[PDB]
């Protein structure tokens, strides 16, 4: 009410409003969901138009060979942290000859949208990505807000109702955590919990958006005719 | 953050108008009256002293007219320490055009650079104007003798005889009556303190309230003299126009 | 770059300037004005180390045209000179100096008197009936010490001008590819087609 | 003084068919009279279907292949995964080469 | 972080006032009467030494300051604001002419040194301006004594004699029945201890007064002997004694 | 006040969503992508008749490849134009090719969100962004103040969009050719107009890739508006 | 009335963020006194431990600036700290930059020119604390100076701080007009000591226990603190009489 | 009024209303403890967990600083991070200049001026979380606790967040109770007690114990986590008291 | 540095900076530009409540920028010697490294871009001055007219006013103006610069400036007496 005119200003009961109304701008943006086995790890995104002579927003970022994220909010919030995560996975190849484990990928992330939240001029980012990556310790999937809170998840999803296809996850958890040495299964298991979150539409060609990262699998992303075998 | 406390001077009102600059000329206008009248022969510059005390020492005091090199000097009506800090620069402004051309400044020049100082802190820096109006008298051998007036919007003017500072409306009135283009610097001195005896807030102009000064070519040939009037200099003239 | 030669006479000032251009072996061209219009009473001959002479020349030339805009008003020779010898006096104590000398010869229309102003790289500025720069003073200024008068006219002074110019072709090592007149008086500046 | 630069010695080739193109090079490394290895690489695959050499000073010849590897990697991340086609490829190493023209890199290269 | 506040605090209203000057004049108003006086021979300046606490020693606070050797201070307002002033008034009588000319500035242009400080305060940003009065009595070869005041705005004026602070309206009328051309020094300091009896109401004495005057050279406050240009000091504050010598025969 | 970079409780940028209001007192630009080309077509507008026509540069060039149509706050999209043209250029030093249009859109939207308290506000200009490039073909891209683009079929931007855009819906098909894009944009700007349409208060121009970008002439553009009226009247 | 948000003037010429700042120097809800012998400056404080959790050596408010300067602060621990390790440094450098120990009395107006300063620039508030600074100087001999937000400082005979410091004043005054001196005519620092809680005793009117009070002394050379059981040792004396 | 709008502004009472409203922050955040001990340190804290989809053992939010000093925090979770990051640059400028690793008080002052610096300005907000940290150094153990407003002292016992009441007491009985002293692996047990005994004011969801040490016996003076076997027997002596 | 963002959006989507900046402009003496077959003219009020002036010295209301383009404002005073300033500046810079003098449109362009340059940059507010920039190109005989206002949107006009009453003149204008044929001479061009201010000015006295730019820098503003030959003749035909 008074105590959101910017972001360096608590109120009463110790809210800080401008981070909150950047958390809206997630609730907005399209769904996308992340699950993972002890194997893989895989993003399923909703991807969404401006009109019909429009193309679909591309919701998903590749940050290395073994990393990546999709993206729910402002698109543009997104580019400045994947091109981040990009220099910091970068960083620790050149220097230490090392691939950036996914912990400190999102350690990284909350580090820099803290930053953000505590200084006058600047504002909060619009975004919540969902990040996942196969490193030395197997598949993560992590679930960043711009808050700065960053968590380490089995499965999750971010977007407009978003929580039926968290719920189905919830219940599905012990079934597609041991889809392990089989990619499509994983996918599929992905496909029918962001199905639990559409209304009216439904997954077409150009619509859905899917990517995986596993043991021997780099980080690719999935459009058009390839993601036909999963409708 | 600090957004909350910024006044935010240089910016338009729904008039167009500036509000920092209508305010500095609105305090201005509270200032001791101060005159400029050109003559074909020299410059006369006639400026009041805001209410004098009697203990205020008079002889060894500069509030009005300030020197800026050997040709030029300003009238100054507003902020005494505002001037000061214009002043000083336009001397150093003059010196440096001296020292690059081997030659001294031409009074427009100074003149343009000083109004454009002024203009920049209507513009950016979200600073405060200067609360400064100037009446710049001076000579150079390409237009003369020269009157100018410059105030805190930036913008100067040329003139014959021009006044700043107070009861301006009544002055420029009494001057647009009586001044005339064949006109003598004797002349002019008397029309100054006349206009001056007229439109003064006080009972009676007396010696101890003025600041004057002359900037003639009343030297040994084609040579110009600032001649800025003691005390008992201005007491004589006072007294020679029958004023006292 | 090489010869640059100066004379103030009665009533105007005349500069001869070096047509060659010269890199190691091969006169590059013969053809060369080595000269900028400051103002349209004002001229400035120049030699010296390659590039900087005609940065240098047509950076004042631009300060001085800005001038002429700005107050819709010549600046006189002297003021300009003035203005040349700070450049090079400041130039000098850089990072990278000028190495660059001039003349400046000009038509007071103020005074009604022709002016010429020798400056060098340091900026050294001094006023003279006539001068040169580099190696030619060597032999002009004795030969002008006792051909020159002061009440001499514009064509006197061109016959002065090319009894320095045969000495110069007699006893300078290098060729220099003859030169380029110009005649600075109350009526502007002119170029003289054949010397 | 300090003498930033060495020499590792070594010698490269490079040699193009009508369908293919081999890029040779030497597995020796040596500084004066002294072997330092038998067997380090200096021809490397730097994606794209790109080989990579960069003989001479060994420190920055590694690191101007390490710089160009890393070029390709921006290349696909900035412009949708396109392939680096060799002209672009000689043109860009190009610049990183001249960038320290100063201050070079000694090392005679071919891709 | 960093000073955000770049702009000015001190603008003009619509009736063409400069609000925080007021307000800083508002405060010097507030403040303990202090005053100056210029005589033939010399200058004298006093003030009230206003005690916070009975348990606070009053010596260790001095409101009149050593400028220079020929130059003094007083003022009225806030005492903070008066100490870094006078810090500021001392370094730059060293930096802006005495490290250039290699002698002490003359009064007049010291004083507008200072005014040039205090006019910044009301121009600068993020600052407002600073809340005192001062009054500068000084001497120079070349100009004599001199005694000048210095407002918040930057302004200054010189004075025959003046007073500044909470009773300077009845100080001022006072010094302008009293003050003639011809007065010698003794003379204007007996003036200066009536003058300043009338605005203090509890003890008046050499040690609740403050008061130090501009006049002959002092050799033997100097430091040293064998140059004999250097005469000593003009400044010389008056000690507890000499004070109370004065007021029996008030 | 309030701050630059400020949210609103809906979760958008205040000063972004503000800009989008400006964009729609903006004249009319349209443009529609095909097989054979893509056209972009403008709405001059002129404030007075007594002003030059042919002077209103609304449409204009970045390369040889990429084109480029406005609509809004028309002048702060010289420094946009500026960094295009100087990012494609550039690009072309480092890697001896052209550079991708949506590469080139990319960079362009960069600037859009480097502004607070950098600029001091958002751009007040829509941008449509039209190319061809060896990968993927003929492309329309719709760059906005927010930092995001679209790529289109075909879109209207401006004061007339969205009753231009309801009309492209309709009339857009995969196999369109040149010349019936081109009838289509004139079509459609002649309806949503304000004054009637001929040669002198709108333009048209096209991007191929054997002949890259070109604007047409008054005199070309006179044709194709002889020639719609006709077949109109037609049927 | 953004006036009394920063340090700008009121109307009636006033600064009500300083004026505030006076008001959290009693936030604490202590009371310090400090008072000057032959050869010492004694310095005590009420010490208050509310909370049993705590560990009661981490609290204090007394601190040693420099060998020879000590510090008693009233008001929030965290502006009493950075206070503190300001002095800390400007001690120091002083000693690296001019070849001596920085005097008391110099420290203490250093340290008002920076309050000073928060009062004239907006961006910086005023620290809520009042900074009583105690040494016996080399050449000033015993001393006490004490700085406020305004930026106001001045030597003391002998000085109180805290919500009851006028009933502690006031019981000083009356001794000073009694002995006719300025200071405690004693020869060891231990009876200056039991002289400074004694008169805080009949001032507060409240008895203490080793916990409830802090001690810090100042003699030649050194400043020094007092513990639990020195203080301990210090009540026995005064109870002995 | 107005006076709580900015940060840095005295109240007409003498206080820092934006300091007092980051201190609610901290109350809302989930519960942490510290215990000292005979020769150390004991650090816990309650994970709420949100969700089955939650990997266990894998959120960790209690920090090491160097490698002798342990941080915990309650309120926002980035603030703390910050506030670590800056403590782990304090800490190595010490190691790097003085060569000894940083003590405990030393290191309590560095945290505290930081936080006390974001007090002073209106372009910047104040810390949202109290952290509570120690360690062991040279003169043995201590315990200590940060506030938003820069205030920290020494403590026995140390709790906040939304159970800080619960906790304080649950604190106070074993002060009162030893005297003599807390051993270490005592102190890992009742910490696990009194984390569990705190959920009672968080008892919506259920949650996940985290357990860290210093101790100059037990672990070398070194941060360690409590894992494996002497996890589950603390959680299982936790247990056992509660029933 | 001051930094302030003080031109920014409102939700109408309106920089209430630049529109105030208009009112700048409006308020300012008005100022005419009118093209013809083989010239430009500049006209220009000068209001009469300042008698006891000094024309002499007095800044002139058209300016030349180089030798062959003038440009001419109306609205703040001030404001208007900095573009001026800067356009001199560039003009001078262009010939230096082009070889070449600048074109109108160019110079226009330039003095456009650094207009709008300052409806978005922080800490400064926008130029409250609209100009009319007028001359011939290097070795061209085409006239050229252009105008600029503080938004930086720039365009050339067969003619056109801006300033106090510019839309009365410009209405005059409208009807008065044939595209097909334009001013033929260089008399029939001045003649309906100052028909044009006679609408609005008051007196035919010392209120109008006229300044005339013809090919290859030739360049003359005209006298009083010249001037008032002009008011005589067309007073003389309007009485019919
Ligand atoms: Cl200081
Ligand atoms: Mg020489």
């Amino acid at each position: 009410n008074n105590y959101d005119g910017d972001t360096v200003t608590f109120s009463p009961t110790g809210r800080l409003f401008q981070v909150e109304y950047a958390l809206e701008a997630i609730k907005q943006g399209s769904v996308t969901v992340g699950l993972r086995s002890n194997t893989h790890a895989v993003l399923v995104a909703l991807k969404r138009n401006a009109d019909e002579l429009s193309s679909y927003q591309k919701k998903i970022i590749k940050c290395d060979e073994h990393m990546g994220l999709s993206l729910a909010g402002l698109a543009p919030d997104a580019r400045v942290l994947s091109n981040y995560l990009r220099q910091q996975c970068n960083y620790s190849s050149l220097v230490f000859n090392r691939k950036l484990a996914v912990e400190r990928a999102g350690h990284l992330l909350c580090d820099k949208a803290q930053k953000n939240t505590q200084s006058y001029g600047g504002r909060p980012y619009g975004v919540g990505l969902l990040i996942i990556g196969y490193d030395k310790s197997g598949a993560h999937l992590l679930e960043f807000q711009p808050s700065g809170n960053v968590t380490e998840l089995y499965g999750t999803a971010i977007g407009a109702r978003s929580q039926g296809a968290k719920t189905y996850l919830e219940r599905t958890l012990d079934t597609f955590i041991k889809i392990d040495g089989n990619p499509d299964e994983l996918i599929k298991a992905g496909v029918e919990a962001i199905s639990q979150s559409l209304r009216d539409e439904s997954l077409t060609v150009d619509n859905l958006s899917i990517a995986i990262v596993g043991k021997d699998t780099p980080f690719t992303i999935y459009d058009g005719e390839a993601v036909a075998k999963y409708i | 953050g600090s957004r909350r406390y910024d006044s935010r001077t240089t910016i338009f009102s729904p008039e167009g108008r500036l509000y920092q600059v209508e305010y500095a000329l609105e305090s201005i206008s509270h200032a001791g009256t101060a005159i400029g009248i050109m003559a074909s022969d020299g410059i006369v510059l006639a400026a009041e002293r805001k209410v004098t005390s009697t203990l205020l020492e008079q002889d060894t005091s500069t509030e009005k007219l300030y020197k800026l090199n050997d040709k030029i000097a300003v009238a100054v009506a507003g902020l005494t320490a505002d001037a000061e800090i214009l002043i000083n620069t336009a001397r150093i402004h003059a010196q440096n055009y001296l020292k690059t051309y081997n030659e001294d400044i031409p009074v427009e020049i100074l003149v343009r650079r000083l109004s454009d100082i002024k203009q920049g802190y209507t513009q950016h820096g979200g600073l405060r104007p200067f609360g400064v109006s100037f009446i710049y008298a001076g000579y150079d051998d390409r237009y003369g003798y020269q009157l100018y007036t410059s105030n805190p919007s930036g913008n100067y003017t040329g003139w014959k005889a021009i006044s700043v500072g107070a009861n301006t409306s009544a002055a420029q009135t009494l001057l647009q009556m009586d001044y005339k283009d064949d006109m003598k610097v004797d002349d002019a001195i008397e029309l100054a303190l006349k206009t001056l005896s007229k439109t003064t807030d006080s009972s009676a102009l007396t010696y101890d309230r003025l600041e004057f000064a002359t900037i003639r070519k009343g030297a040994n040939d084609g040579e110009v003299y600032q001649k800025i009037f003691k005390p008992q200099e201005i007491k004589d003239i006072l007294v020679k126009t029958g004023i006292t | 770059m090489d010869i640059i030669l100066g004379i103030r006479v009665q009533d105007s000032v005349i500069l001869a300037s070096s047509k060659a251009v010269t890199r190691g072996i091969s006169v590059l061209k013969d053809s060369d004005d080595k000269t900028r219009q400051l103002s349209p009473h004002t001229l400035m001959s120049f030699a010296g180390e390659a590039g900087d002479t005609v940065q240098f020349a047509e950076y004042i030339q631009a300060n001085i045209q800005l001038y002429s805009i700005r107050e819709d008003y010549e600046l006189s020779p002297q003021a300009v000179s003035s203005f040349v010898r700070q450049e090079l006096a400041k130039s000098i104590r850089s990072r990278r100096p000028y190495q660059v000398n001039v003349l400046i010869g000009g038509y007071d229309k103020k005074k009604n008197k022709p002016e010429l102003y020798q400056i060098d790289y340091l900026g050294t500025k001094v006023e003279l009936p006539y001068g040169a720069h580099g190696y030619s003073g060597f032999y002009t200024f004795s030969l002008l010490d006792h051909h020159y008068r002061p009440d001499m006219t514009t064509e006197e002074g061109l016959d002065l001008l090319k009894l320095c110019v045969q000495e110069l072709e007699k006893r300078m090592p290098m060729d220099f590819k003859g030169v380029i007149v110009k005649i600075v008086d109350k009526d502007g500046i002119r170029q003289v087609d054949d010397f | 003084q300090f003498n930033p630069y060495g020499d590792n010695g070594g010698t490269i080739l490079g040699i193009a068919g009508e369908d293919f193109a081999v890029l040779a090079g030497d597995t020796r490394n040596i500084t004066d009279y002294s072997i330092n290895s038998r067997y380090e690489p200096k021809v490397f695959d730097c994606g794209d279907n790109i080989v990579m050499s960069a003989n001479g000073f060994a420190a920055d010849g590694d690191a101007l292949v390490k710089r160009f590897k890393n070029s390709v990697k921006w290349y696909h991340f900035d412009h949708n995964d396109k392939k680096l086609s060799i002209n672009s490829a000689a043109r860009n190493i190009q610049h990183l080469l001249y960038g320290k023209r100063f201050f070079p890199y000694y090392v005679h290269t071919i891709i | 972080m960093t000073d955000r506040y770049s702009f000015s605090l001190t603008t003009f209203s619509p009736s063409g006032k400069l609000g925080q000057i007021d307000y800083a004049l508002t405060a010097v108003k507030q403040g303990v009467t202090s005053l100056g006086i210029k005589a033939t021979n010399g200058v004298v300046i006093a003030t009230e030494k206003k005690s916070s606490s009975p348990l606070a020693m009053s010596e260790t606070l001095s409101k009149v300051s050593l400028l220079t050797p020929d130059i003094g201070a007083v003022y009225s307002g806030m005492g903070p604001d008066y100490r870094v002033l006078v810090d500021k008034s001392r370094k730059v009588a060293h930096t802006s002419y005495k490290r250039i000319y290699g002698e002490y500035p003359p009064t007049k242009l010291l004083v507008s040194e200072v005014a040039k400080i205090m006019q910044e305060a009301t121009q600068s940003g993020g600052v407002r301006p600073f809340g005192v009065s001062l009054l500068i009595a000084g001497h120079d070869e070349f100009n004599g004594f001199s005694l000048y005041q210095v407002d918040p705005s930057g302004s200054y004026f010189p004075w025959k004699a003046t007073a500044i602070g909470k009773g300077s309206v009845a100080a001022k009328t006072f010094l302008e029945k009293r003050w003639n051309d011809e007065l010698e020094l003794e003379d204007a300091i007996h003036i200066a201890l009536l003058t300043l009896k009338e605005s203090v109401e509890g003890e008046f004495n050499g040690d609740t007064i403050e008061l130090a005057i501009i006049g002959d050279e002092n050799p033997d406050l100097l430091g040293y002997t064998g140059i004999p240009t250097d005469k000593g000091p003009r400044f010389r504050k008056l000690t507890s004694q000499e004070i109370n010598d004065r007021l029996e025969a008030l | 006040d309030r701050g630059v970079s400020t949210f609103s409780p809906e979760g958008r940028l205040f000063q972004v969503e503000y800009s989008l209001e400006a964009i729609k007192l903006g004249s009319t630009a349209i443009g529609i992508a095909t097989k054979e080309g893509v056209v972009l077509g403008v709405e001059k507008r002129a404030t007075s008749p007594l002003l030059e026509s042919d002077s209103i540069e609304k449409i204009v060039e970045i390369d040889r490849h990429i084109g480029c149509a406005m609509s809004g706050l028309t002048a702060d999209a010289r420094s946009m134009i500026e960094h295009a043209r100087t990012a494609a250029v550039t690009h072309n030093l480092y890697y001896d090719e052209d550079i991708n249009v949506e590469s080139l859109t990319q960079s362009v939207c960069d600037l859009a969100l480097r502004f607070g308290e950098l600029m001091s506000r958002p751009f007040g200009v829509a941008l449509l962004i039209a190319g061809h490039d060896a990968d993927d073909g003929y492309q329309l891209f719709h760059a906005e103040p927010s930092g995001t683009f679209y790529r289109y079929n075909a879109k209207a931007i401006g004061s007339g969009s969205e009753g231009a855009q309801a009309e492209l819906l309709n009339e857009w098909h995969s196999s369109l050719t040149l010349k019936e894009a081109e009838l289509l944009v004139l079509k459609i700007l002649k309806q949503v107009m304000e004054e009637k349409l001929d040669e002198n208060n709108a333009q048209l121009s096209c991007i191929t890739k054997q002949d890259g970008f070109k604007i047409y002439d008054n005199e070309k553009t006179a044709e194709l508006i002889k020639e719609l009226k006709e077949k109109e009247a037609a049927e | 009335g953004y006036d009394r948000h920063i340090t700008i003037f009121s109307p009636e010429g006033r600064l009500y963020q300083v004026e505030y700042a006076f008001k959290a120097t009693n936030q604490t809800n202590i009371n310090s006194l400090a008072v000057r012998g032959k050869d010492c400056t004694v310095v005590i404080s009420q010490k208050k431990v509310p909370d049993k959790l705590l560990d009661p050596t981490t609290v204090s408010y007394i601190f040693c600036i420099s060998r020879t300067i000590g510090m008693v602060v009233n008001g929030p621990i965290p502006d009493a700290r950075n206070a503190a390790l300001r002095a800390k440094a400007e001690a120091a450098e002083f000693r690296y930059k001019y070849g001596y120990d920085m005097p008391c009395d110099v420290l203490a107006k250093r340290m008002a020119n920076l309050s000073q300063i928060y009062t004239q620039r907006a961006y910086m508030r005023p620290l809520g604390v009042i900074l009583t600074f105690v040494s016996v100087d080399e050449e000033l001999g015993p001393s006490i100076y004490k700085t406020d937000p305004a930026g106001y400082y001045v030597g003391y005979k002998a000085t109180a701080t805290g919500p009851k410091q006028q009933e502690i004043t006031t019981n000083l005054e009356n001794h000073f007009k009694k002995s006719k001196i300025d200071h405690i005519n004693e020869e060891s620092w231990e009876k200056v000591v039991e002289f400074a809680i004694t008169h805080m005793i009949d001032a507060l009117g409240t008895e203490f226990s080793k916990n409830d009070l802090e001690v810090g002394v100042a003699t030649k050379d050194k400043f020094f603190t007092l513990s639990a059981e020195n203080i301990e040792e210090r009540l026995v004396a005064i109870a002995e009489q | 009024t107005g006076y709580d709008l900015s940060n840095s502004v005295f109240s007409p009472d003498g206080r820092n209303f934006q300091v007092e409203y980051a201190v609610k922050a901290v109350e809302n955040g989930t519960t942490s403890i510290g215990i000292k001990c005979n020769d150390g340190v004991v650090f816990a804290v309650e994970k709420l967990i949100t969700s089955k989809l939650l990997v266990p053992q894998k959120n960790v939010k209690i920090q090491v600083v160097d490698r002798h000093i342990g941080c915990v925090y309650s309120g926002l979770i980035p603030d703390g991070r910050h506030l670590v990051n800056r403590g782990r640059e304090e800490a190595a400028s010490f190691k790097k200049l003085y060569k000894t690793p940083i003590p405990i008080p030393a290191f309590a002052d560095r945290l505290g001026q930081y936080v006390q610096a974001h007090t002073l300005y209106n372009s910047v907000r104040p810390f949202g979380v109290s952290t509570i940290f120690g360690g062991v150094d040279k003169n043995g153990a201590h315990l200590y606790m940060l506030e938003p407003s820069g205030s920290y002292w020494g403590y026995k016992g140390a709790a906040t967040g939304k159970g800080r009441q619960s906790a304080k007491a649950e604190l106070e009985k074993l002060v009162d109770h030893h005297p003599e002293g807390l051993s270490a692996r005592e102190a890992v047990k009742q910490a696990a007690k009194i984390i569990y005994l705190a959920h009672e004011d968080n008892k919506e969801k259920d949650f996940e114990l985290e357990i860290s040490w210093c101790s100059l016996s037990e672990t070398n003076g070194l941060h360690k986590f409590v894992k494996g076997d002497l996890l589950q027997e603390a959680i299982d002596f936790a247990q056992k008291e509660i029933n | 540095g001051y930094d302030r963002a003080l031109s920014i959006f409102s939700p109408d989507g309106h920089i209430f900076q630049v529109e105030y900046a208009l009112e700048a402009v409006k308020r300012g003496t008005c100022a005419v530009g009118v093209k013809g077959k083989n010239c430009v003219v500049l006209g220009c009020e000068r209001r009469s409540t300042l008698k006891l002036q000094d024309t002499r010295i007095t800044p002139s209301k058209v300016s030349k920028i180089d030798s062959h383009v003038v440009l001419s404002f109306s609205g703040l005073n001030a404001d208007s010697r900095i573009l001026i300033e800067k356009a001199r500046v560039e003009a001078q810079s262009h010939r230096l490294t082009l070889e070449d003098p600048v074109t109108v449109e160019y110079l226009t362009r330039y003095v456009a871009g650094v207009q709008q340059r300052y409806t978005q940059s922080g800490g400064v507010r926008p130029f409250g001055v609209s100009t009319l920039i007028a001359g011939f190109d290097p070795r061209d005989d085409e006239p050229k007219l252009y105008q600029t206002e503080p938004s930086g949107i720039y365009s050339s006009w067969s003619a056109q006013t801006i300033g106090r009453n510019s839309k009365t003149v410009r209405e005059f204008l409208e009807k008065n103006y044939d595209r097909k044929e334009p001013p033929a001479t260089v008399e029939e061009c001045v003649k309906l610069t100052v028909r044009s201010l006679l609408e609005v000015v008051q007196t035919g006295a010392k209120n109008i400036e006229i300044t005339v730019v013809k090919p290859d820098s030739d360049i003359v503003a005209l006298s009083s007496e010249e001037i008032n030959q002009y008011v005589t003749q067309i007073e003389q035909e309007k009485q019919e």
